[PDB]
Protein backbone atom coordinates (compact mmCIF):
# COMPACT_ATOMS: atom_id res chain seq x y z
CA UNK A 1 0.00 0.00 0.00
CA UNK A 2 1.05 3.58 -0.68
CA UNK A 3 0.83 6.46 1.79
CA UNK A 4 -2.76 7.03 2.98
CA UNK A 5 -2.19 10.78 2.50
CA UNK A 6 -1.75 10.48 -1.27
CA UNK A 7 -4.13 9.65 -4.14
CA UNK A 8 -3.31 8.43 -7.60
CA UNK A 9 -4.60 10.97 -10.19
CA UNK A 10 -6.26 8.13 -12.16
CA UNK A 11 -8.88 7.39 -9.48
CA UNK A 12 -9.54 11.12 -9.28
CA UNK A 13 -10.18 11.40 -13.03
CA UNK A 14 -26.30 -0.30 17.40
CA UNK A 15 -24.86 -2.75 14.84
CA UNK A 16 -27.60 -2.35 12.22
CA UNK A 17 -27.57 1.47 12.10
CA UNK A 18 -23.79 1.39 11.62
CA UNK A 19 -24.25 -0.98 8.66
CA UNK A 20 -26.91 1.36 7.25
CA UNK A 21 -24.48 4.30 7.35
CA UNK A 22 -21.76 2.29 5.55
CA UNK A 23 -23.50 -0.27 3.29
CA UNK A 24 -24.20 2.11 0.38
CA UNK A 25 -20.83 3.87 0.21
CA UNK A 26 -19.84 3.50 -3.44
CA UNK A 27 -16.61 1.74 -4.28
CA UNK A 28 -14.03 4.20 -5.69
CA UNK A 29 -13.52 2.18 -8.94
CA UNK A 30 -16.41 -0.17 -9.76
CA UNK A 31 -20.05 1.11 -10.03
CA UNK A 32 -21.32 -0.80 -6.96
CA UNK A 33 -21.81 -0.27 -3.25
CA UNK A 34 -19.46 -1.79 -0.74
CA UNK A 35 -22.32 -3.98 0.38
CA UNK A 36 -22.87 -5.14 -3.20
CA UNK A 37 -19.20 -6.17 -3.34
CA UNK A 38 -19.40 -7.88 0.11
CA UNK A 39 -16.69 -5.47 1.32
CA UNK A 40 -18.84 -4.32 4.24
CA UNK A 41 -21.07 -6.82 6.04
CA UNK A 42 -23.31 -6.25 9.05
CA UNK A 43 -21.69 -9.24 10.77
CA UNK A 44 -18.24 -7.62 10.57
CA UNK A 45 -19.37 -4.66 12.70
CA UNK A 46 -18.67 -4.91 16.43
CA UNK A 47 -20.24 -2.08 18.44
CA UNK A 48 -19.62 -1.62 22.20
CA UNK A 49 -21.61 1.35 23.57
CA UNK A 50 -20.47 0.14 27.02
CA UNK A 51 -17.08 1.55 26.03
CA UNK A 52 -17.72 4.11 23.21
CA UNK A 53 -16.07 1.74 20.71
CA UNK A 54 -16.98 0.88 17.11
CA UNK A 55 -14.84 -1.70 15.30
CA UNK A 56 -15.47 -2.31 11.61
CA UNK A 57 -13.88 -5.07 9.54
CA UNK A 58 -13.84 -4.67 5.75
CA UNK A 59 -12.85 -7.27 3.11
CA UNK A 60 -11.14 -6.08 -0.10
CA UNK A 61 -12.36 -7.99 -3.16
CA UNK A 62 -8.82 -9.10 -4.05
CA UNK A 63 -5.94 -9.60 -1.57
CA UNK A 64 -3.77 -7.21 -3.59
CA UNK A 65 -6.50 -4.54 -3.85
CA UNK A 66 -4.73 -1.23 -4.41
CA UNK A 67 -7.78 0.67 -3.07
CA UNK A 68 -7.90 -0.80 0.43
CA UNK A 69 -6.63 2.27 2.26
CA UNK A 70 -9.10 4.49 0.38
CA UNK A 71 -12.04 2.21 1.15
CA UNK A 72 -11.13 2.27 4.84
CA UNK A 73 -10.72 6.04 4.83
CA UNK A 74 -14.17 6.52 3.30
CA UNK A 75 -15.67 4.26 5.98
CA UNK A 76 -13.84 6.29 8.65
CA UNK A 77 -15.05 9.62 7.32
CA UNK A 78 -18.64 8.53 6.89
CA UNK A 79 -18.63 7.53 10.57
CA UNK A 80 -16.58 10.55 11.65
CA UNK A 81 -19.38 12.70 10.16
CA UNK A 82 -22.30 10.74 11.67
CA UNK A 83 -21.42 9.62 15.15
CA UNK A 84 -21.17 11.68 18.36
CA UNK A 85 -17.52 12.67 18.92
CA UNK A 86 -17.45 10.43 22.02
CA UNK A 87 -16.92 7.37 19.79
CA UNK A 88 -13.57 5.82 18.96
CA UNK A 89 -13.86 4.18 15.53
CA UNK A 90 -11.53 1.39 14.40
CA UNK A 91 -11.55 0.27 10.78
CA UNK A 92 -9.50 -2.81 9.96
CA UNK A 93 -9.04 -5.21 7.08
CA UNK A 94 -10.75 -8.53 7.73
CA UNK A 95 -7.99 -10.86 9.03
CA UNK A 96 -6.25 -12.76 6.24
CA UNK A 97 -8.05 -10.96 3.37
CA UNK A 98 -5.24 -8.69 2.16
CA UNK A 99 -1.53 -9.30 1.59
CA UNK A 100 -0.59 -6.09 3.42
CA UNK A 101 -3.39 -6.12 5.98
CA UNK A 102 -1.17 -4.95 8.87
CA UNK A 103 0.26 -1.97 6.96
CA UNK A 104 -3.19 -0.87 5.79
CA UNK A 105 -4.49 -1.35 9.33
CA UNK A 106 -1.69 0.78 10.83
CA UNK A 107 -2.33 3.75 8.48
CA UNK A 108 -6.07 3.87 9.09
CA UNK A 109 -5.45 3.86 12.86
CA UNK A 110 -2.96 6.74 12.73
CA UNK A 111 -5.16 9.76 13.46
CA UNK A 112 -2.51 12.20 12.28
CA UNK A 113 -2.03 10.56 8.90
CA UNK A 114 -5.79 10.24 8.47
CA UNK A 115 -6.09 13.96 9.28
CA UNK A 116 -3.37 14.89 6.77
CA UNK A 117 -5.10 12.74 4.15
CA UNK A 118 -8.33 14.68 4.54
CA UNK A 119 -6.43 17.94 3.81
CA UNK A 120 -5.42 16.52 0.44
CA UNK A 121 -7.97 18.30 -1.73
CA UNK A 122 -8.08 15.61 -4.41
CA UNK A 123 -8.35 12.76 -1.88
CA UNK A 124 -11.13 14.55 0.03
CA UNK A 125 -13.44 14.85 -2.98
CA UNK A 126 -12.91 11.26 -4.06
CA UNK A 127 -14.06 10.41 -0.54
CA UNK A 128 -17.01 12.84 -0.59
CA UNK A 129 -18.22 11.48 -3.92
CA UNK A 130 -18.06 7.96 -2.47
CA UNK A 131 -20.00 8.67 0.76
CA UNK A 132 -22.87 10.73 -0.69
CA UNK B 1 -0.67 12.57 44.20
CA UNK B 2 -2.31 15.86 43.13
CA UNK B 3 -3.22 16.79 39.56
CA UNK B 4 -5.32 19.93 39.88
CA UNK B 5 -6.90 21.85 36.99
CA UNK B 6 -6.34 25.62 37.03
CA UNK B 7 -7.54 26.85 33.63
CA UNK B 8 -9.56 25.75 30.65
CA UNK B 9 -8.93 27.75 27.57
CA UNK B 10 -10.16 27.60 24.06
CA UNK B 11 -9.84 29.93 21.21
CA UNK B 12 -9.14 27.82 18.25
CA UNK B 13 -11.83 26.23 16.24
CA UNK B 14 -11.47 22.54 15.91
CA UNK B 15 -8.73 20.41 17.35
CA UNK B 16 -5.60 21.74 19.04
CA UNK B 17 -2.42 19.84 18.22
CA UNK B 18 0.32 21.61 20.14
CA UNK B 19 1.09 23.83 23.11
CA UNK B 20 4.53 25.29 23.82
CA UNK B 21 5.87 27.40 26.70
CA UNK B 22 7.92 30.49 26.08
CA UNK B 23 11.27 30.01 27.93
CA UNK B 24 10.37 32.70 30.48
CA UNK B 25 7.39 30.60 31.67
CA UNK B 26 4.80 33.42 31.47
CA UNK B 27 3.67 33.02 27.84
CA UNK B 28 2.72 30.00 25.70
CA UNK B 29 1.68 29.31 22.11
CA UNK B 30 -0.91 26.93 20.74
CA UNK B 31 -1.55 25.66 17.23
CA UNK B 32 -4.07 23.51 15.51
CA UNK B 33 -6.48 22.59 12.80
CA UNK B 34 -7.55 26.20 12.20
CA UNK B 35 -4.12 27.20 10.75
CA UNK B 36 -3.53 29.95 13.35
CA UNK B 37 -1.05 30.27 16.21
CA UNK B 38 -2.30 31.87 19.41
CA UNK B 39 0.13 33.56 21.80
CA UNK B 40 -1.27 33.67 25.36
CA UNK B 41 0.02 36.19 27.90
CA UNK B 42 -0.90 36.03 31.56
CA UNK B 43 -2.00 39.09 33.53
CA UNK B 44 -3.25 38.58 37.04
CA UNK B 45 -4.78 35.15 37.21
CA UNK B 46 -6.20 35.30 33.67
CA UNK B 47 -4.70 33.71 30.58
CA UNK B 48 -5.89 35.38 27.39
CA UNK B 49 -4.87 35.36 23.73
CA UNK B 50 -2.80 38.48 23.09
CA UNK B 51 -1.81 37.78 19.49
CA UNK B 52 -3.15 35.51 16.73
CA UNK B 53 -0.74 34.48 13.97
CA UNK B 54 -2.95 33.77 10.96
CA UNK B 55 -2.10 33.17 7.31
CA UNK B 56 1.31 31.61 7.95
CA UNK B 57 0.31 28.13 6.84
CA UNK B 58 -2.17 26.78 4.27
CA UNK B 59 -2.92 23.58 6.26
CA UNK B 60 -3.04 22.26 9.85
CA UNK B 61 -0.25 23.56 12.08
CA UNK B 62 1.11 20.50 13.84
CA UNK B 63 3.79 21.73 16.26
CA UNK B 64 5.39 24.98 17.49
CA UNK B 65 8.54 25.53 19.56
CA UNK B 66 10.04 28.78 20.88
CA UNK B 67 13.76 29.27 20.34
CA UNK B 68 15.77 29.19 23.60
CA UNK B 69 16.19 33.01 23.55
CA UNK B 70 12.43 33.56 23.29
CA UNK B 71 12.68 35.79 20.21
CA UNK B 72 11.82 33.12 17.62
CA UNK B 73 8.82 30.85 17.20
CA UNK B 74 8.96 28.00 14.69
CA UNK B 75 5.76 26.36 13.44
CA UNK B 76 5.60 23.04 11.55
CA UNK B 77 2.69 22.49 9.20
CA UNK B 78 1.03 19.84 7.07
CA UNK B 79 1.60 22.28 4.18
CA UNK B 80 5.28 21.12 3.96
CA UNK B 81 6.84 24.29 5.40
CA UNK B 82 8.25 25.48 8.69
CA UNK B 83 7.58 29.15 9.46
CA UNK B 84 9.96 31.15 11.65
CA UNK B 85 8.13 33.95 13.44
CA UNK B 86 10.15 36.84 14.85
CA UNK B 87 9.26 40.30 16.17
CA UNK B 88 11.41 42.12 13.65
CA UNK B 89 9.81 45.57 13.35
CA UNK B 90 7.75 44.56 15.15
CA UNK B 91 4.89 42.62 16.29
CA UNK B 92 5.16 38.92 15.36
CA UNK B 93 5.68 38.38 11.62
CA UNK B 94 6.78 35.46 9.48
CA UNK B 95 10.32 36.36 8.42
CA UNK B 96 11.54 33.00 7.04
CA UNK B 97 10.10 29.81 5.65
CA UNK B 98 12.07 26.58 5.58
CA UNK B 99 10.84 24.42 2.71
CA UNK B 100 12.33 21.27 1.26
CA UNK B 101 10.19 18.50 2.67
CA UNK B 102 7.93 16.85 0.12
CA UNK B 103 5.20 16.12 2.67
CA UNK B 104 3.68 17.33 5.92
CA UNK B 105 6.16 18.71 8.44
CA UNK B 106 5.42 17.02 11.79
CA UNK B 107 7.92 18.43 14.27
CA UNK B 108 10.40 21.22 14.91
CA UNK B 109 13.00 21.63 17.65
CA UNK B 110 15.83 24.02 18.60
CA UNK B 111 19.31 23.20 19.92
CA UNK B 112 20.36 24.42 23.36
CA UNK B 113 22.34 27.35 21.93
CA UNK B 114 19.72 28.30 19.35
CA UNK B 115 22.22 27.76 16.52
CA UNK B 116 20.55 24.66 15.13
CA UNK B 117 16.97 23.91 14.20
CA UNK B 118 15.63 20.49 13.24
CA UNK B 119 12.51 19.43 11.40
CA UNK B 120 11.12 16.07 10.35
CA UNK B 121 8.44 15.05 7.89
CA UNK B 122 6.16 12.35 6.58
CA UNK B 123 8.74 12.11 3.77
CA UNK B 124 10.76 9.90 6.15
CA UNK B 125 13.60 12.49 6.41
CA UNK B 126 15.00 14.73 9.16
CA UNK B 127 16.48 18.14 8.34
CA UNK B 128 18.98 20.22 10.33
CA UNK B 129 19.26 23.95 9.72
CA UNK B 130 22.02 26.28 10.84
CA UNK B 131 20.92 29.67 12.16
CA UNK B 132 23.27 32.47 11.19
CA UNK B 133 21.81 35.92 10.62
CA UNK B 134 18.64 37.67 11.68
CA UNK B 135 16.14 35.70 9.58
CA UNK B 136 18.29 33.48 7.33
CA UNK B 137 18.73 29.72 7.61
CA UNK B 138 21.00 27.45 5.59
CA UNK B 139 20.55 23.69 5.55
CA UNK B 140 23.25 21.55 7.15
CA UNK B 141 21.99 17.95 6.87
CA UNK B 142 19.26 15.90 5.26
CA UNK B 143 19.10 12.64 7.19
CA UNK B 144 17.29 9.70 5.64
CA UNK B 145 17.75 6.69 7.96
CA UNK B 146 14.08 6.37 8.86
CA UNK B 147 11.89 4.10 6.73
CA UNK B 148 8.57 5.73 7.53
CA UNK B 149 6.87 8.89 8.64
CA UNK B 150 8.92 10.70 11.28
CA UNK B 151 6.85 12.10 14.05
CA UNK B 152 9.00 14.05 16.39
CA UNK B 153 12.48 15.54 16.77
CA UNK B 154 13.90 16.87 20.03
CA UNK B 155 17.37 18.10 20.99
CA UNK B 156 19.54 17.02 23.88
CA UNK B 157 19.22 19.55 26.73
CA UNK B 158 22.98 20.30 26.78
CA UNK B 159 24.82 18.88 23.76
CA UNK B 160 24.23 19.11 20.00
CA UNK B 161 22.64 15.66 19.89
CA UNK B 162 19.27 15.21 18.16
CA UNK B 163 16.61 12.53 18.75
CA UNK B 164 13.86 11.51 16.31
CA UNK B 165 10.85 9.21 16.73
CA UNK B 166 9.25 7.36 13.86
CA UNK B 167 6.22 5.49 12.57
CA UNK B 168 8.82 2.86 11.66
CA UNK B 169 8.83 2.07 15.45
CA UNK B 170 12.41 3.22 16.10
CA UNK B 171 14.16 6.18 17.67
CA UNK B 172 17.39 7.56 16.22
CA UNK B 173 20.18 9.73 17.61
CA UNK B 174 22.39 12.10 15.60
CA UNK B 175 25.66 13.99 16.15
CA UNK B 176 28.47 15.56 14.08
CA UNK B 177 31.50 13.58 13.30
CA UNK B 178 34.84 15.29 14.05
CA UNK B 179 36.72 15.14 10.77
CA UNK B 180 34.12 15.68 8.18
CA UNK B 181 31.66 17.60 10.11
CA UNK B 182 28.78 15.75 8.78
CA UNK B 183 25.82 14.76 10.76
CA UNK B 184 25.39 11.05 11.11
CA UNK B 185 23.10 8.70 13.00
CA UNK B 186 24.93 7.16 15.97
CA UNK B 187 22.22 4.98 17.57
CA UNK B 188 18.93 3.21 16.87
CA UNK B 189 16.61 2.41 19.79
CA UNK B 190 14.37 -0.49 18.88
CA UNK B 191 12.16 -1.91 21.76
CA UNK B 192 8.87 -0.28 20.65
CA UNK B 193 6.38 -2.40 18.72
CA UNK B 194 4.57 0.46 16.99
CA UNK B 195 4.74 4.16 16.15
CA UNK B 196 6.86 6.24 18.52
CA UNK B 197 4.87 9.48 18.97
CA UNK B 198 6.86 11.18 21.74
CA UNK B 199 10.39 11.46 23.12
CA UNK B 200 11.92 13.74 25.73
CA UNK B 201 15.26 13.82 27.57
CA UNK B 202 15.71 13.92 31.34
CA UNK B 203 17.28 16.96 33.04
CA UNK B 204 20.87 16.12 32.09
CA UNK B 205 20.35 14.24 28.82
CA UNK B 206 21.54 10.89 30.22
CA UNK B 207 18.07 9.33 29.88
CA UNK B 208 15.25 9.47 27.36
CA UNK B 209 11.57 8.64 27.74
CA UNK B 210 9.47 7.53 24.78
CA UNK B 211 5.77 6.85 24.25
CA UNK B 212 4.09 4.84 21.58
CA UNK B 213 1.06 3.69 19.70
CA UNK B 214 1.97 0.33 21.29
CA UNK B 215 0.53 1.81 24.61
CA UNK B 216 3.86 1.71 26.50
CA UNK B 217 6.29 4.31 27.66
CA UNK B 218 9.96 3.36 27.82
CA UNK B 219 12.99 4.73 29.65
CA UNK B 220 16.25 4.59 27.72
CA UNK B 221 19.67 4.96 29.36
CA UNK B 222 22.88 6.14 27.74
CA UNK B 223 25.83 3.88 28.49
CA UNK B 224 29.32 5.35 27.91
CA UNK B 225 32.67 3.60 27.22
CA UNK B 226 34.09 3.49 30.74
CA UNK B 227 31.01 1.59 31.71
CA UNK B 228 30.64 0.38 35.32
CA UNK B 229 27.34 -1.48 34.71
CA UNK B 230 28.98 -3.99 32.32
CA UNK B 231 27.35 -2.64 29.12
CA UNK B 232 29.23 -3.32 25.89
CA UNK B 233 30.26 -0.01 24.33
CA UNK B 234 31.22 -0.80 20.70
CA UNK B 235 33.22 1.85 18.79
CA UNK B 236 33.01 3.92 22.05
CA UNK B 237 29.68 5.27 20.88
CA UNK B 238 27.26 5.82 23.66
CA UNK B 239 24.71 3.07 23.29
CA UNK B 240 21.13 3.48 24.43
CA UNK B 241 19.43 0.52 26.09
CA UNK B 242 15.80 0.27 27.17
CA UNK B 243 15.98 -0.09 30.95
CA UNK B 244 12.25 0.17 31.71
CA UNK B 245 8.97 -0.53 29.95
CA UNK B 246 5.89 0.82 31.74
CA UNK B 247 3.17 -1.48 30.39
CA UNK B 248 -0.57 -1.66 30.89
CA UNK B 249 -1.03 1.92 32.10
CA UNK B 250 -2.47 3.16 28.82
CA UNK B 251 -5.45 1.79 26.91
CA UNK B 252 -4.85 3.60 23.61
CA UNK B 253 -1.97 5.23 21.74
CA UNK B 254 0.14 7.63 23.82
CA UNK B 255 0.59 10.74 21.69
CA UNK B 256 3.07 12.79 23.75
CA UNK B 257 5.39 12.62 26.76
CA UNK B 258 7.17 15.41 28.63
CA UNK B 259 9.97 14.97 31.20
CA UNK B 260 10.07 17.87 33.66
CA UNK B 261 13.62 19.19 33.87
CA UNK B 262 12.96 20.90 37.22
CA UNK B 263 11.31 18.02 39.09
CA UNK B 264 12.02 14.93 36.99
CA UNK B 265 8.28 14.25 36.81
CA UNK B 266 7.07 12.61 33.58
CA UNK B 267 3.74 13.44 31.91
CA UNK B 268 1.89 11.50 29.22
CA UNK B 269 -1.02 12.32 26.91
CA UNK B 270 -3.18 9.48 25.69
CA UNK B 271 -5.77 8.67 23.05
CA UNK B 272 -7.99 7.52 25.93
CA UNK B 273 -8.37 11.20 26.99
CA UNK B 274 -6.26 10.85 30.15
CA UNK B 275 -3.20 12.65 31.54
CA UNK B 276 -0.90 10.52 33.73
CA UNK B 277 2.00 11.61 35.98
CA UNK B 278 4.90 9.26 36.80
CA UNK B 279 7.89 9.48 39.14
CA UNK B 280 10.95 7.33 39.74
CA UNK B 281 10.62 5.65 43.14
CA UNK B 282 13.08 6.48 45.91
CA UNK B 283 14.67 2.99 45.78
CA UNK B 284 15.12 2.81 42.01
CA UNK B 285 17.73 0.54 40.48
CA UNK B 286 19.63 2.71 37.94
CA UNK B 287 19.85 -0.12 35.34
CA UNK B 288 16.26 -1.31 35.92
CA UNK B 289 14.41 1.74 37.24
CA UNK B 290 10.91 1.62 38.62
CA UNK B 291 8.65 4.44 37.52
CA UNK B 292 5.26 4.48 39.14
CA UNK B 293 2.10 6.47 38.60
CA UNK B 294 1.79 9.02 41.40
CA UNK B 295 -1.38 10.73 40.08
CA UNK B 296 -3.65 10.46 37.06
CA UNK B 297 -6.58 12.24 35.45
CA UNK B 298 -8.46 9.80 33.25
CA UNK B 299 -11.03 12.47 32.36
CA UNK B 300 -8.54 15.26 31.66
CA UNK B 301 -10.13 16.02 28.30
CA UNK B 302 -13.31 14.85 26.61
CA UNK B 303 -11.20 13.64 23.64
CA UNK B 304 -7.67 12.51 22.74
CA UNK B 305 -4.96 14.42 24.58
CA UNK B 306 -2.45 15.42 21.91
CA UNK B 307 0.28 17.25 23.83
CA UNK B 308 1.64 17.87 27.31
CA UNK B 309 4.52 20.11 28.35
CA UNK B 310 5.95 21.04 31.77
CA UNK B 311 6.52 24.72 32.42
CA UNK B 312 10.29 25.33 32.12
CA UNK B 313 10.18 27.78 35.07
CA UNK B 314 7.08 27.09 37.18
CA UNK B 315 7.84 23.62 38.54
CA UNK B 316 4.75 21.45 38.59
CA UNK B 317 2.74 23.58 36.15
CA UNK B 318 1.61 21.42 33.22
CA UNK B 319 -0.14 22.42 30.00
CA UNK B 320 -2.14 20.11 27.76
CA UNK B 321 -4.33 20.35 24.71
CA UNK B 322 -6.85 18.06 23.13
CA UNK B 323 -8.86 17.12 20.07
CA UNK B 324 -11.76 18.47 22.19
CA UNK B 325 -10.80 22.09 21.39
CA UNK B 326 -9.46 23.03 24.84
CA UNK B 327 -6.12 23.83 26.42
CA UNK B 328 -5.81 23.01 30.12
CA UNK B 329 -3.23 24.37 32.57
CA UNK B 330 -2.69 22.08 35.55
CA UNK B 331 -0.63 22.21 38.70
CA UNK B 332 0.90 18.99 40.06
CA UNK B 333 1.85 18.56 43.71
CA UNK B 334 3.20 15.29 45.07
Amino acid sequence: PTDIEDINPNVYDDKREIFDLIRNINDPEHPLTLEELHVVQEDLIRINDSQNSVHISFTPTIPHCSMATLIGLSIRVKLLRSLPPRFKVTVEITPGTHASELAVNKQLADKERVAAALENNHLAEVINQCIA
Amino acid sequence: GRLILEHTLQGHKGRIWGVAWHPKGNVFASCGEDKAIRIWSLTGNTWSTKTILSDGHKRTIREIRWSPCGQYLASASFDATTAIWSKSSGEFECNATLEGHENEVKSVSWSRSGGLLATCSRDKSVWIWEVAGDDEFECAAVLNPHTQDVKRVVWHPTKDILASASYDNTIKMFAEEPIDNDWDCTATLTSHTSTVWGIDFDADGERLVSCSDDTTIKIWRAYHPGNTAGVATPDQQTVWKCVCTVSGQHSRAIYDVSWCKLTGLIATACGDDGIRIFKESSDSKPDEPTFEQITAEEGAHDQDVNSVQWNPVVAGQLISCSDDGTIKIWKVTE
